[PDB]
RNA sequence: ACCGAUAGUGAACCAGUACCGUGAGGGAAAGGUGAAAAGCACCCCGGAAGGGGAGUGAAAUAGAACCUGAAACCGUGUGCUUACAAGUAGUCAGAGCCCGUUAAUGGGUGAUGGCGUGCCUUUUGUAGAAUGAACCGGCGAGUUACGAUUUGAUGCAAGGUUAAGCAGUAAAUGUGGAGCCGUAGCGAAAGCGAGUCUGAAUAGGGCGUUUAGUAUUUGGUCGUAGACCCGAAACCAGGUGAU
RNA sequence: GAGGGUAGCGGAGAAAUUCCAAUCGAACCUGGAGAUAGCUGGUUCUCUCCGAAAUAGCUUUAGGGCUAGCCUCAAGUGAUGA
RNA sequence: UAACUUGGGAGUCAGAACAUGGGUGAUAAGGUCCGUGUUCGAAAGGGAAACAGCCCAGACCACCAGCUAAGGUCCCAAAAU
RNA sequence: GACAAUGGUAGGAGAGCGUUCUAAGGGCGUUGAAGCAUGAUCGUAAGGACAUGUGGAGCGCUUAGAAGUGAGAAUGCCGGUG
C-alpha cells in the first residue's frame, strides 16, 4: 500500500503558483510505480459446520455410489510383498473402471506400496473416508472387515 | 458428480458493486448522493448522535442499583417432571443428568406451572406454593 | 489473481469507430470525437423516422391541389365531395393516378362534382 | 414505397408572357411566383426545378393603392460606415420599372441554391416588344 | 485458485548505480535473433554509412537499431466529387457515375431539397462568453478482519452448539461439554413467581402469561480499524547547515 | 585576501520584520504520517419495473446534522381509500 | 380503486415562472415575504419568428396509411385570392 | 385468445453480458494455437461466430468456485506523436 512502498515522503512541488495538478507524495495510487488500493491480503478460507450435517454428507456419498451399482465387497486382499503387476491384473480381473477407490481397515503396507502408481487408483483406510475422495472416484471396492467398520463408526 | 453441481435453490445471490457505469443505476456518485457530509470517505456522525440538540440518553435521569449478593435459581415447572417414571425419586444430580436443568446457577427452584398427574418424591432447594401444595395433593415428598 | 486489460478495451473502441466511416476529418479517427457524433447520429434518425411521415403526406396534397385546379376546382372541395360519395381512396393513390392515367383522374373529379 | 420522382431526364419546360397594364403590383408578383416554381404541375418534385419561363412586358403603369406612391420607401446599406440610402416607390416607377417589379417578385421565392436559379426564368421589360421571339411565348391569364 | 517487465523488491540488465544537493538526504530508465553463429565468402554504385544480387537457414519483412508489431502522426498512387458560395459538419429524401458480397428488397461516391447551436460537471435555469480535456496507448477509486442486526437456504428440535488443546498429509473429521443461547417473568433492591410492581386495598393502572428456538452460511446495512480515491495552510521529535 | 567563532523554543541586526546557501511574521532533511479537511474535483459493462424533495420542529444553527412528511421492496388486515 | 399496520434500504432541508388572494415597497422592479392551483425541475412532440416556467398535448418499437387539438389557409410554407 | 400497462433525475428492486485463475468432465492444434488486420454476418443490449492474409505454440467448450473483474473526463501519472 501507499506506506509500505520505498520513498514518497516529501511533496514533489508546491502547493499553487505553477500551473499543474496538485500532488502530495509520488508514490501515490495514480502515479507510476506507486501503491496499491484494496488489494490481496493473506487470510484464511476455512469454516465449518453441525457434526450432524458433516455425517448425513458422508452417507449421501455412500448410499449414491451403492445406487448406481459401483460398491464391490470382497476378500482379504493378500499381499506378501510389493508388486504393482498383480494388482493391476487383479483390477482387470474384476472389471474395474479407471478411477476406482479401494477401502481398507487398518495401514495395510503391502497394498499401499503397490497400486499407488497407477494413475487413478488411491487407497484409504476406514477412518480415512472423504466426501472428496468417493465423489472423484468412479467405482468402490471394500473389504468385509473395512464395511463392517464403517457401518458400525457411522450411523 | 464433480462436473455437475449445484447448490440449493435460493441458497447464493450476486454481490452489488458500485462505481461501474451508469446502466447498472449506480454508476457516478455510488448511491450517496450530492455534496454532503455524508458522501465524503469517512462517514458522518456517531450512531448515536453528535452536536445539535441535547440526546435522548442525557436529558433522563439514572436509576437504581446493582446488588452484588445476587442469587439466581434454575426453575423447572410442574410440566417438565412428568418424564419420570410414577414413584420415582427426583434429585438434583439427576435433573442436570436426564436433560432438564443445564446451567445450576444457585440451586434449583421448582415453580406450579402446568399438571403433575404423578406420585414422584423431588427434593429441590426452594419451592413455591403451587408445587409444594400440588406434589403433596396426589401423593408425594418434598425436603430442602 | 491479477487480471489486466488488453483485448477488450480495443475491441469495444474499434466497432465504434468502424460506424463513422464517410466522416469529415478526424471524426472518423478519432475514438472520443467519434463517439459524440455517432450517439447524435442515432438521436437524428429517430426524429427522422417521423418527420419522413409528415414530409411525404405534404407532397401528395400538393400534386392533388394541381390536378384538381386543372377542372375548375380547388383541393378542399375535391376531398369534400370524395367523401361525402365514399371513395375511401387515400393521398398516395389518387397522386398515382393522377400522374400516370389522365382520364381515370377525370372519372373521380366528376363524382366528386356530383354530390357537390 | 410507390411515388414517383421527377428528374432531369424528364422535365419539360415551356415559355409564357404576361401583361402587367392595369394590375396590382403585389396581386400579379404573387401569382408569377408560383409559376417559376412549379406549383402548378402533377410531376412537382421540391429538389428539382420544374417551373416554366415568364416574360412580363408593360412594366410600367404597375398601379399601386392608397398613398403608396409617396409612402412606400425602399432602403438599402452599402456595408460603409454611416451609409444608407433610400427611395420611394414612386420614384422607382419612373426611372426603373423593372427593377420595382424583379424585385418584389424575388421576394416571394426561398433564398437557397436553387431559388437563385429558380428566379432567374424572369424577364421584365418596360414596354410592350420583348425580343425572345426565337422561342414560341405563349399568352397567360391571372386566375 | 501469489506477480509476469507501467506488474513483482527501488533494483530480472555491472542499482542504492547515472544523476541532483555544501551537507544530512532524494533517485531512475534499460529483458526476448536462431534448434544450432551455421553472424551474409564473392560481384556492383560510393570517400564512407547505406543498398541491389549471390550464398546460410524451414523462414532474412528472423541481419544484432533483430519474436509478435496496434493507435496517434507522416508520405506515394488511384475510382467518385469540388472554384456564386453563409456550414456543431450529421440525419431523412434523392438523380448521375463506378464496382460485385458471409447473396440480400447489394457496396463506393454524392448535383440538389427538409430538419438540426458538441461532451462532462455544477445549477432555479448553461449553445453558453461558468468548469475540465492538444491527440493516441497503458495505469488509475466501496476492500478485508473482528462484532451487531435483518433477509434466503440447510440440519436438529424443548432443545441447539462446542472453544483452547490432542491425533491427522500446513487437509477432510475424530475426540474434547470449561463455556454460550433458549425453555419465565416482574421489581431500584431484599424478594416472590404465571404472575409481579405501585398501593391501606386486582381497587385501578404498568410490564409479563405468544410461552420455538438454536448452529453454519449467501445477500443488504451498521460499528471498530486510514475504511471509496486524490489535495492543504499547520503542530511535534531527532539531525544537517555561517564556502 | 587567508585562517576561525556564534545554529532555529536559536543566532546576527547604525533597526528595514532585515539576513542566516536564488527560499524566513520564524531555515532545510528524515520520522509521528495514509495528521485533520461539516470544502472543491473524480468514481469504469447493459437491459426491465417503480419513482421523489427543495417542507416543519430543535440545533455554537443557518451551503452541516437528527426526528417527522414525501419514494421503493417483503409480509400481514382487508373495504377501513377516492 | 385504493387505504391502514409491522419489518430491510434511501434521497431530499439553494427552488423558478404564470394566474389569483394579501403584507412590504412608491397600487416600482425579471424585487421581497405568506395562502391557493398549474407547468418546469425530472418532459420529448405541435403553436407563440427565434425563446426551461405561456396555449395544445404525455414518446415500448416499425410503416411512403386515416381522423383531430391549439393555431391557421395570397407567396416564402401544407390547406378558401 | 381477450383485456390492460410500458417519458423520467436523486434513489429502491429484479434479470443478464464480458474479463483472469481453480476443480471435474469432454475436446482442438505445425495438415498451423493465441495475438493482429479486413469483410456486404448473427442476437432486444452488454456482445458471439465464420472466411481470407500475417503469426509460429499454445488454447477453447459445459457445470461449479474465487476476484488486483469493465475507464472519456480527477489544471490525474508515465511514454510516443502533432
Amino acid at each position: 500500500n501507499r506506506s509500505a512502498v520505498s520513498g514518497g515522503g516529501r511533496k514533489p512541488w508546491k502547493q499553487k503558483g505553477t500551473g499543474r495538478a496538485r500532488q502530495g507524495t509520488i508514490r501515490a495510487p495514480q502515479w507510476r510505480g506507486g501503491g496499491i488500493v484494496f488489494g490481496p491480503t493473506p487470510r484464511s478460507y476455512a469454516y465449518k459446520m453441525p457434526k450432524k450435517m458433516r455425517r448425513l454428507a458422508l452417507r449421501s456419498a455412500l448410499s449414491f455410489k451403492v445406487q448406481e451399482n459401483g460398491l464391490t465387497v470382497v476378500d482379504a486382499f493378500n499381499f506378501e510383498a510389493p508388486k504393482t503387476k498383480e494388482f493391476k491384473n487383479v483390477l482387470s480381473t474384476l472389471e474395474q473402471p479407471k478411477k476406482v477407490l479401494v477401502v481398507t481397515e487398518n495401514e495395510d503396507v503391502n497394498v499401499e506400496l503397490s497400486a499407488r502408481n497407477i494413475p487413478g487408483v488411491q487407497v484409504t483406510t476406514a477412518q480415512g473416508l472423504n466426501v472428496l475422495d468417493i465423489t472423484n472416484a468412479d467405482s468402490l471396492v471394500i473389504t468385509e472387515a473395512a464395511a463392517k467398520k464403517v457401518e458400525e463408526v457411522l450411523g | 458428480k464433480l462436473h455437475e453441481l449445484k447448490p440449493a435453490e435460493g441458497s447464493r445471490k450476486e454481490r452489488n458493486r458500485v462505481g461501474r457505469g451508469v446502466a447498472t443505476g449506480n454508476g457516478k456518485t455510488s448511491g450517496r448522493g450530492h455534496k454532503g457530509q455524508k458522501a465524503r470517505s469517512g462517514g458522518g456522525v456517531r450512531p448515536g448522535f453528535e452536536g445539535g440538540q441535547l440526546p435522548l440518553f442525557r436529558r433522563l435521569p439514572k436509576r437504581g442499583f446493582t446488588n452484588i449478593n445476587r442469587k439466581e435459581y434454575a426453575i423447572v415447572n410442574l410440566d417438565q417432571l412428568n418424564k419420570f417414571e410414577d414413584g420415582t425419586e427426583v434429585t438434583p444430580a439427576l435433573l442436570v443428568e436426564s436433560g432438564v436443568v443445564k446451567n445450576e446457577k444457585s440451586g434449583i427452584k421448582i415453580l406450579g406451572n402446568g399438571s403433575l398427574d404423578k406420585k414422584l418424591t423431588v427434593k429441590a432447594h426452594k419451592f413455591s406454593a403451587s408445587a409444594a401444595e400440588a406434589i403433596d395433593a396426589k401423593g408425594g415428598a418434598h425436603e430442602v | 489473481p491479477r487480471v489486466k486489460g488488453g483485448t477488450v478495451t480495443r475491441a469495444r473502441r474499434k466497432k465504434t469507430i468502424k460506424l463513422a466511416k464517410g466522416y469529415f476529418g478526424s471524426k472518423h479517427t478519432l475514438y472520443k470525437v467519434a463517439k459524440q457524433q455517432v450517439m447524435k447520429s442515432g438521436q437524428y434518425a429517430f426524429r427522422d423516422r417521423r418527420q419522413r411521415k409528415r414530409d411525404f403526406r405534404k407532397l401528395w396534397i400538393t400534386r392533388i391541389n394541381a390536378a384538381a385546379r386543372q377542372h375548375e376546382m380547388s383541393y378542399s372541395r375535391l376531398m369534400n365531395g370524395l367523401k361525402k360519395a365514399g371513395i375511401d381512396i387515400n393521398r398516395k393513390m389518387l397522386s398515382e393516378i393522377a400522374i400516370s392515367d389522365e382520364k381515370a383522374f377525370a372519372q373521380l373529379v366528376t363524382k366528386a362534382k356530383d354530390a357537390l | 414505397r410507390q411515388t414517383f420522382m421527377a428528374n432531369e431526364s424528364n422535365i419539360e419546360r415551356k415559355w409564357y408572357v404576361i401583361d402587367a397594364e392595369g394590375q396590382t403590383l403585389g396581386r400579379l408578383s404573387s401569382e408569377v411566383a408560383s409559376i417559376l416554381r412549379g406549383k402548378n404541375k402533377v410531376t412537382y418534385t421540391p429538389h428539382v426545378d420544374t417551373g416554366d419561363y415568364v416574360i412580363v412586358i408593360n412594366a410600367s403603369k404597375i398601379e399601386f393603392t392608397g398613398n403608396k406612391e409617396t409612402d412606400k420607401v425602399y432602403y438599402r446599406h452599402s456595408n460603409h460606415p454611416g451609409g444608407i440610402k433610400s427611395i420611394t416607390a414612386g420614384e422607382l416607377r419612373r426611372t426603373n420599372p423593372e427593377r420595382l417589379i424583379e424585385n418584389s417578385i424575388k421576394g416571394m421565392l426561398p433564398s437557397t441554391r436553387l431559388g437563385e436559379k429558380q428566379g432567374k426564368k424572369l424577364f421584365v421589360y418596360g414596354g410592350a416588344e420583348h425580343p425572345h421571339a426565337a422561342q414560341q411565348p405563349e399568352n397567360y391569364e391571372l386566375r
